[PDB]
């Protein structure tokens, strides 16, 4: 087994809500955060979680810091429900949902402008919950779910009710794990995201390939290019707006053909940057006198 | 209690290796 | 101090080349594989390497296996250049580049019909090297560069030269590392890929959204959706092809506005599948009589 | 078909203490293809939905 | 004079033999 830790991570921000946003006692659950290893994409414990079968938190204490002045007050309670199918989201009494919270072992009760910790209480036996993304039964791969219950209305400096919901703090997990049986653990968790949307250049002489260098990206990282445009009249004068963008190093094409007989908006480019976060691609137009602007998205894996 | 009886309702299968030359 | 291993990781597949593909003595270098831990994207050692700063191979023995019959013949020499900047590519003599190989300590020559290994020679001192992509100097981030040099024309059983570039085996690593300084390494070492392309459905009622359920994707992974359509005569009948695609779960609006006065082919849908590898989105057309097909591309991060 | 599956339904639980699967070929040294063989311990990790 | 120093600036290369059967 590999015993990694201790280390820190980032879970979420927490948004304490006002009186009007709490209508049912089920609304008091601010966060429902599963404390499996594989449930915080982009963090360090989740990236490590996809390289082993099984995990077990030896010591996993979740920590809260406030991001709020000392002139607003709202008492929280914070607990780690070890059963991941026990669900407090359907309790009708607003005091019973917080008696259910404070009676959990290792729960902590704090005003939300005060930094505190909550420890996860480990099992008496030796169970290794599985890593990776969720499956059929939710009791095989989660060791706990983190809850923060708002037990009191949010208040101002003068004792009157706050009328707007407020992002108030952040949660940080200080953890210690075992792992076992290295796998690559398929269905990876790296979510893709549009990095930026930058548009093509408008060359002068038609039928000529030119080099458009786009800068300010990440160095030596592979990207993905998809064509786009927005609200353009491709029939403003004579000629058919035909564009073709090809990289000088990468793979693929981009085709912008606004022929009204056969219209084609397709193609993609996989190209990576140099050590400066820059790259270049060959833009050609069949009618460069037509100055309809055209964009292209840059798809990149964020983490 | 628990007891661990060595169950004797099996049978072996030993593996032998060989290999033919070209000639 | 975070010692992990020993494990196994697949580096690359080695492609032996034909006699016509060998022109200069530099063309005998089959693989030039840097043996930094952050240089095998998708494998287990590279996924781990992006979560520590420094490393050092305690034992990195690279294990080659054949994928070729015993009836064909060629001969390899294989070594690990400890200096990452000593480049054998500028040697103008064909025999000098393979005397460069066997002179390096820890080298090995072999017929490519059998499984041989090359160990990595340790340094005399205790130096750690950095993970992540190679920023400025290679002597900080690379411990070795694996080379395989083809010294023999690729013959077949029939006494002829192979005329095609042939994949001739695989390279595996038996690795044992240290690490230090847990962190994230801002450049992501993953690559994105257009997973598949499938067209929008054709709704029957104008201005009413019918939900398209797509299947066949991986369970519980996040995807990105960008439109792409090829050779569609939207002006073959009356009306304007106006599409609006929204997920019922994720975020984003794909908009297709083929009005030739204001053209808008833009937007992107971020959505993740359920536990069954399916998701669904609201497809609506303003003019349902226009049956020109429009597609979209499913972007996903593979590793 | 094996006796171990026949005898397995006459107890409640099992545990493989030693389990080594031994590939035997039936082919000469004149055809060549490279396999990789492993035993994944999670029965719900499925590689069949990988696009690479 | 002449002296014969055993120079120790070399390294070995031992040769191993094998060979595959037809099956
Ligand atoms: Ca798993
Ligand atoms: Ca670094
Ligand atoms: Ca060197
Ligand atoms: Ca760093
Ligand atoms: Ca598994």
């Amino acid at each position: 087994i590999s015993r990694l830790g201790p280390d820190s991570d980032f879970l979420t921000s927490v948004v304490a809500k006002a009186s009007t946003s709490i209508v049912t006692p089920a609304d008091r659950i601010l966060v429902k955060q599963p404390l499996s290893a594989s449930s915080f994409p982009g963090t360090r414990i989740t990236g490590l979680s996809s390289y082993w079968e099984r995990y077990k938190w030896l010591s996993a204490v979740a920590r809260y810091v406030p991001a709020v002045p000392n002139t607003v007050a709202c008492q929280f309670v914070m607990y780690i429900d070890t059963d991941p199918l026990d669900d407090p989201s359907n309790i009708s009494d607003d005091n019973q949902i917080v008696r259910q919270a404070v009676s959990q072992a290792g729960s902590n009760q704090f005003n939300f402008n005060t930094s505190k910790t909550v420890p996860l209480i480990v099992r008496a036996d030796n169970q290794y919950y599985y890593t990776g993304v969720d499956k059929q039964n939710l009791r095989f791969s989660l060791q706990g779910i983190l809850y923060i219950i708002q037990v009191t209305d949010l208040i101002n400096f003068n004792g009157e009710l706050i009328t707007q919901d407020l992002t108030c703090g952040s949660l940080f997990l200080d953890w210690l794990v075992n792992f076992s049986i290295p796998q690559i653990n398929p269905t990876s968790l790296t979510d893709v995201r549009v990095d930026k949307a930058v548009n093509f250049i408008k060359p002068e002489v038609s039928g000529v390939a030119e080099i458009q260098t786009v800068t300010g990206l990440s160095p030596s990282t592979s990207y993905l290019l998809t064509p786009a445009f927005l609200e353009q009249n491709f029939q403003s004068e004579a000629g058919i707006y035909i564009l073709s963008a090809t990289p000088v190093e990468g793979e693929g094409t981009i085709s912008i053909n606004m022929d009204p007989t056969v219209t084609t908006v397709s193609g993609f480019i996989k190209v990576k940057t140099d050590t400066f976060g820059t790259f270049d691609l060959s833009v050609v137009l069949t009618t460069a006198s037509k100055k309809q602007t055209t964009g292209f998205n840059i798809i990149a894996a964020t983490s | 209690r628990r007891r661990v009886v060595i169950n004797q309702s099996n049978q072996s299968m030993p593996v032998t290796s060989n290999g033919a030359p070209l000639q």
